[PDB]
């Protein structure tokens, strides 16, 4: 993966989030 | 000339239908018995252009392996798009066996049996197989376990390595053992031990790699994943049926300027899957030792990009990467 959720996960460490396959991975 | 086209292989295997492990039961109704008669024939005077990340093998290995799980570890729930299903969740035999991959009749596999190959481009030392070698198709993160190694130097592969974007494929030429256990009677901790030495001579010679690629005068540093799912985060895979979270900060944490490493896990019941976006739950650990003693035959990395120094960190989630770094010396053509 959910992009958007990942995005919204990723920011509050400081960075972006993209999918990974099916995984939120932050950049 | 043969023009790469994609059929649907066929697959064999050693599987025994007297075995309850599950990948020997999927294979037994999926799979014919290993070739019993392999033929290689070389391509004589015949150059061909292969490209590793764009191989219909790659995709039809996965739908395979996602049936094999689909039908084999079964969760006790599972959350997809909103929508609960639940259903009995039996513990399973699980331990991966090879399979390979086979033309069928009008198909040939070619196979790139240059020496330095970098998986696109021309290869001038061709020839036709009738199946692959056997894959184990493992799932993990990070680390690529019980692979095939390179045969001479360490290779880095990568679909575009001024893309930071782009997943590194690291497959070394020596195996690094690494032996994870939870111990026999916390029944969620577990831990993983590998050879410090060899790690750290491993990670040099993977530096020097990168150098050789990014540049001489760049200083190369590992650090652990930033973050995200904790699938990706650690070293994750299944050992004997049990999902486990390895924390591999030791692993990533490196610069140029004991014995054994101890990596501690743990194992999970709540876990993303692989096989599409979602969530299962599996239950809880069965009891007694649950031991996995595994080669460490690649790596997958990202490179962080955007002066003078590069960082690479754990990657991996993707699995098709997982079947490309098998897979990448093989392409299906056509014969006309
Ligand atoms: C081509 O590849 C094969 C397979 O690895 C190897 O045996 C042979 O020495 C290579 N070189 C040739 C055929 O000139
Ligand atoms: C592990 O690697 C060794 C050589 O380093 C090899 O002999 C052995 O077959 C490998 N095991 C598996 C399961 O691939
Ligand atoms: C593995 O490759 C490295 C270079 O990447 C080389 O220094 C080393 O000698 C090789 N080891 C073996 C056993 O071939
Ligand atoms: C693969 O190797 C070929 C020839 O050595 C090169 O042209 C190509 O750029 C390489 N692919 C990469 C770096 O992705
Ligand atoms: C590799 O990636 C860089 C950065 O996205 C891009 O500028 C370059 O054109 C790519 N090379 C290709 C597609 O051959
Ligand atoms: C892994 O286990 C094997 C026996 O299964 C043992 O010989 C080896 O020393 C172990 N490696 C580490 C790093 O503990
Ligand atoms: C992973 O290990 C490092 C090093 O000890 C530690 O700082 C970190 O908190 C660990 N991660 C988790 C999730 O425990
Ligand atoms: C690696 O191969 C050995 C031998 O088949 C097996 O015991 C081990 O569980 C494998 N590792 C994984 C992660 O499948
Ligand atoms: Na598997
Ligand atoms: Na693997
Ligand atoms: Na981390
Ligand atoms: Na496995
Ligand atoms: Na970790
Ligand atoms: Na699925």
């Amino acid at each position: 993966x959910n992009l958007h959720f990942c995005q919204l996960r990723c920011k509050s460490l400081g960075l972006l989030g993209r999918c990974a396959x099916t995984y939120c991975a932050c950049v | 000339v043969w023009k790469e086209a994609t059929t649907t292989l066929f697959c064999a295997s050693d599987a025994k239908a007297y075995d309850t492990e599950v990948h020997n039961v999927w294979a037994t109704h999926a799979c014919v018995p290993t070739d019993p008669n392999p033929q290689e024939v070389k391509l004589e005077n015949v150059t061909e252009n292969f490209n590793m990340w764009k191989n219909n093998m790659v995709e039809q290995m996965h739908e395979d392996i996602i049936s094999l799980w689909d039908q084999s570890l079964k969760p006790c729930v599972k959350l997809t798009g909103g929508s609960v299903i639940t259903q009995a969740c039996p513990k399973v035999s699980f331990e991966p066996i090879p399979i390979h991959y086979c033309a069928p009749a009008g198909f040939a596999i070619l196979k790139c049996n240059d020496k330095k190959f970098n998986g696109t481009g021309p290869c001038t030392n061709v020839s036709t197989v009738q199946c692959t070698h056997g894959i184990r198709p493992v799932v993990s993160t990070q680390l690529l376990l019980n692979g095939s190694l390179a045969e001479e130097e360490i290779v880095i592969r990568s679909e575009n390595f001024t893309n930071n974007a782009k997943t590194i494929i690291v497959q070394l030429n020596e195996s690094v053992v690494i032996n994870c256990t939870r111990p026999n009677n916390d029944i969620r901790q577990a831990h993983c031990n590998l050879s410090k030495t060899q790690w750290e001579n491993t990670l040099e010679q993977i530096a020097i790699k990168l150098k050789e690629q990014f540049g001489n005068n760049k200083t190369i540093i590992f650090n652990p994943s930033s973050g995200g799912d904790p699938e990706i985060v650690t070293h994750s895979f299944n050992c004997g049926g049990e999902f486990f979270y390895c924390n591999s900060t030791q692993l990533f944490t490196w610069n140029d300027t004991g014995r054994n490493i101890t990596l501690p896990c743990r194992i999970k019941q709540i876990i993303n899957m692989w096989q599409e976006v979602g969530k299962a739950m599996y239950a809880p650990p069965i009891r007694g030792q649950i031991r996995c003693s595994s080669n460490i035959t690649g790596l997958l990395l990202t490179r962080d990009g955007g002066n003078g120094t590069e960082i690479f960190r754990p990657g991996g989630g993707d699995m098709r990467d997982n079947w490309r770094s098998e897979l990448y010396k093989y392409k299906v053509v056509k014969i006309e």
